[PDB]
């Protein structure tokens, strides 16, 4: 079985769970909220299709992870040029991220949805976070205790404090789904655009942030303790207002 | 049933600022007055409200209370101008430039003798919510707090009398009231105190890591 | 002609009042409303999100991961007993939770709550484990023996999320005060009846869910300030 | 009987205000209207008015005529670069053009804006030259590579006035901030593509015009006070 | 769509006039008035709205605010007049003269304890429109600037008390607002500074031809 | 216009006064009324109640 909409399409969809995101469907954008015209030329039609990312690693004592959207992808795909010549846009989500589970071993993550950052990286004077730090890319932020640039702007890596200033667990207040491994295999979230503005940029503003947080750590007494995670994200609603130049 | 909304937790007089204005024994220039510019997340019992919060849509109104006190040759018959300047707007800094005598700027003027001083505002964000938390950055590079498009304007309280002056205390205690309260999105409440304005800090005076989580020996006796 | 007369009571200082007075700028037009979700009217919506409860609250577990999931072990050894936590939401440790900061800014509160807890580790293994609960009158029991004494549901590991019972509000009339009630209200209580049965080479440390939910009858009254956060430090101008 | 209240809020200083109070000498009667055109309602008719921009505001050409018109040359030489100015009407040059110090009392503003340019030189003189709009993303590239790409019209010197093209108002909200953006907004480029065609015996220097006029979606909402002119000196009494 | 207007660009209380009344020690009769006339074209935050329009059709509101200062036996508990004359008619300098005891006069009395001296004012101008410049001359040959069908009136301020006075600063400073906006035949904006009133100067002084307008090194960089 | 004068007699302290004034916390919502006797709208009922009379009051 499969999602039929574009002519690539992934494997292992199964039966589509999730809460409802406060009764929200993934709208494509009309004349109704937006100026007069604002379209000078149409992109892809066949745009909304699945993206495979590397998989990262997973370690013995899992802390967590994060990838912000749509920083994330910037290289990949025909789109990755498009919306950085075109001068602000909007575009949802549609998550598919799990791994290969059997029923031998243990291992429960949970996974939320949270659009912000506030987090202490210098001591007493004006405290700002790394510009390269926000934009890491299709890696992410590799979350070890270790120290990274020397001493200077670095936002603090501790997953019960969740990073923005919050408590742990309380931090499912947006759209949040438990995996376990009995009763769901994969993992798929609705993700729509939510902004105060229609239209943002795409270079230093963040749109949306992936979070990636573990209750119960992978730990089994076997030959083998490693097993990746499979990303597949599907951009929706891509829309940009905005004519330039391919090659500068 | 009716109670149970936003409209009566953040619908609440609560103090902002405490601006205090000092009368000096001489002066070359009317110098005198009080720098502060426009803030939503200052007190912790205020703040935490809007923590609660990513984008809010509501409308300001703001009290003055402003206190006199006598000390000497019974000082404390005169009057005094509040100005607001609309956002973006530069502001100057003496007794009578461009923005003090101006047809555009919000004028009012209080004396003892009528009731307290209480007005309304209207909208005062550039878009369609107030910004409580700006992710990332602008058209700007490094800047991280206050941004351009989350601007409201400006308070100042100037003096009037030119030569009659002497040293008197006017405590201007400005409060905050809700009005048209329409949010979206709740947050999680913060779990350690403030230090800096839009600012969350953990790493900072080098103070151990105790949150406000009170601790239970065996979690079985309780 | 006219009323010329200065009415006691009116035309002083008030903290909360409704006034209709004129606008300092109404020419002013504001940016259109646009389609945005996480709409609230109501302060229902906030405590129908699941919040994750810290079982393990302990100097111990206090900086680690294990401080929300339950600690079980598969030896049949130990005395049965798990956790004694109370029913009061302005109490540690549902104080922490969404439902419970939200009902440190009132003073009168009443509802109840919604409890389900599933299994965290591997897919084989089943454990039966009870769900009681005990009323405020006297002391609370904690013996073997006071398993199936009111209202008792054992649940089984299989493969259905746990469904909810009666966990319901007692008492007389509709508001009782938000001060920390030790022995005020009820209390909830989980026992180990049977051990983690697992097969041969099985990882035996497994953990469970801790959640709980606002139900839909909820009336709060008059708000107040919270008891968890205080500053007096230095603050920014 | 007769509410006596004094009102919160009421009662005391107001900059922006409305009043309904009596009028000190109501017995005289005023001069009886007469037809006069010019009646201006609302603010688009003087924002309707074509302005003239002056492209050339270098301190060379400051104290002369030459500073609206546009400097061309005939010979095939010179780099195919005329000029390189902002969108933003509260910048330089469209700052100092009608549109321009109107909105410099505003604090928020949103529209478009209509741009023909016409020959000013003989009638026996013919040359394409290329219109271009640049997105504010990247840093604008000037290259005569860069001219057909993106929003591009070749306009040749006929006989008709030159016919505008969609230049629109890019933001997600409906209001942006007044202050000088020379990275915030879109760039107006022109460039050579062909050189003045001339017949022997024929001035080689001419020139070119350079309007701007507001379209008919315009809104602005809040004023405030011009930032080019300032007043500190000797005043009259 | 309807703020925008010439009613909400002309419609903010700006000030018009500093006007400053100063108490002698001694003085042999009442000549304590502040001397001022009626002006539209006075400071350059405001005169550049009225240099934008030829002829304009509105009425006036003024709103006075006095300040009052003590310095010396606790002096401030006075009441003063502040009398309007009509255009046209002729306005003596003195205690008690024709005009000051006048049935045919508009006169105001304000003492601190009721609100801030405001009120409306009628029509002003003789003919169907306001002039805002006089172009040639009248029915004189030289005077440009000042004219006799430009008449609003006199504002003048007058001490009421005899023997018990003493030196006292009252800072009556005069704001400014338009009703019944309706305006005709739109003008180009004033490019340099204003020097005296109805006279826009560009040789004098001997300052340099240096205008508002920023100039710009190569027009291709920007 | 606006009839602005201060009438002699209003404006200014009385002991036994009605007034319509705004609530300070309108937003709570009261305990529902159950059904309780004795409830009194008149004084009547404290009077038909028989009390005894101490008839023989004396010092002994």
């Amino acid at each position: 079985i499969q999602i039929t909409r574009g002519d690539s399409t992934i494997t292992s969809q199964d039966v589509a769970n999730a809460i409802v995101a406060y009764g929200v469907w993934p709208h494509y954008l009309s004349s109704k909220d937006a100026s007069a015209i604002d379209k000078p030329s149409q992109p892809d039609t066949s745009s909304n299709r699945f993206y495979t990312l590397r998989s990262v690693t997973w370690s013995s004592s899992s802390k967590g992870w994060w990838w912000k959207l749509p920083d994330a992808l910037k290289d990949m795909g025909i789109f990755g040029e498009n919306m950085f010549y075109h001068y602000l846009g909007r575009s949802g989500y549609t998550i598919h991220v799990q791994c290969n589970a059997s029923k031998f071993h243990q291992g429960t993550l949970i996974v939320a949805l949270i659009p912000e950052h506030q987090i202490a990286s210098a001591l007493h004077g004006n405290v700002n976070v790394g510009y390269n730090y926000t934009h890491p890319g299709e890696t992410g932020r590799e979350v070890k205790a270790e120290t990274r640039l020397n001493p200077d702007l670095q936002p603090t890596e501790e997953y019960w404090l969740n990073f923005d200033g919050t408590l742990l667990g309380n931090i499912t207040i947006f759209p949040h789904q438990f995996i376990n491994l009995r009763s769901n295999n994969s993992a798929t979230i609705i993700a729509p655009y939510v902004n105060a503005v229609p239209m943002d940029s795409m270079r230093s503003h963040n749109n949306w942030s992936l979070v990636i947080i573990p209750i119960c750590p992978l730990e089994t007494s076997s030959a083998i303790n490693t097993i990746p995670i499979t990303i597949s994200i599907s951009p929706m609603c891509a829309e940009f207002s905005g004519a330039r130049a391919k090659r500068q | 049933r009716d109670e149970m909304s936003l409209e009566s937790f953040l619908g609440r007089s609560g103090c902002i600022h405490e601006s205090k204005l000092e009368v000096t024994l001489a002066n070359y220039n009317k110098e005198n007055f009080t720098v502060w510019a426009i803030n939503l997340q200052e007190m912790a019992q205020i703040r935490r409200k809007f923590e609660l919060f990513t984008y809010t849509r509501f409308d300001s109104e703001i009290t003055l209370v402003p206190c006199i006190s006598a000390l000497s040759q019974d000082i404390g018959h005169i009057t005094m101008q509040y100005m607001y300047v609309p956002p973006g707007a530069p502001v100057p800094n003496s007794r009578d430039d461009y923005a003090w005598q101006s047809g555009t700027n919000a004028s009012v003027f209080w004396q003892h003798g009528q009731a307290y001083p209480r007005f309304s505002l209207p909208f005062l964000s550039v878009a369609s919510a107030y910004y409580m938390f700006y992710d990332g950055y602008d058209e700007q590079d490094q800047n991280y707090g206050t941004a351009n498009t989350n601007n409201m304007g400006s308070l100042c309280s100037r003096i009037v009398t030119e030569k009659h002056i002497h040293k008197v205390h006017i405590m201007t205690r400005i409060y905050h009231k809700a009005k048209h309260v329409k949010a979206w999105c709740p947050r999680p409440p913060r779990a350690l105190e403030y230090t800096r304005a839009h600012r969350t800090n953990f790493k900072i005076e080098d103070r151990s890591i105790q949150t406000a989580i009170v601790t239970r020996p065996i979690i079985t006796t309780a | 002609g006219l009323p010329v007369f200065i009415t006691p009571g009116s035309g002083q200082f008030l903290t909360t009042d409704d006034f209709q007075s004129p606008c300092a700028l109404p020419w002013y037009h504001p940016t259109k409303e646009i389609s945005i979700p996480g709409e609230v009217k109501n302060l229902v919506e906030i405590c129908q999100v699941d919040s994750l409860v810290p079982i393990n609250n302990t100097d111990t577990y206090i900086n680690s991961e294990n401080m929300y999931s339950v600690v079980l072990q598969s030896s049949i050894n130990a005395p049965d007993k798990i956790f004694s936590i109370r029913t009061d939401v302005a109490s540690q440790p549902l104080a922490t939770t969404l439902i419970g900061e939200i009902s440190s800014y009132f003073t009168h509160w009443t509802g109840s709550l919604r409890f389900s807890f599933m299994f965290c580790g591997t897919a084989n293994t089943t454990v039966k484990l009870l769900l009681a609960y005990t009323p405020p009158g006297i002391a609370e029991p904690t013996t073997r023996k006071d398993a199936m004494l009111g209202t008792h549901v054992i649940w089984d590991v299989g493969l259905q999320s746990t469904i909810s019972m009666v966990v319901p509000w007692i008492s007389a009339s509709h508001y009782r005060n938000t001060s920390p009630g030790r022995s005020t209200s009820g209390y909830i209580t989980c026992w180990y009846q049977t051990r983690l049965v697992i097969p041969p080479q099985t990882p035996p440390t497994a953990r469970l869910l801790c959640f709980v939910s606002g139900c839909k009858d909820f009336c709060l009254r008059m708000a107040r300030d919270t008891n968890l956060h205080l500053q007096s430090g230095a603050i920014a101008q």
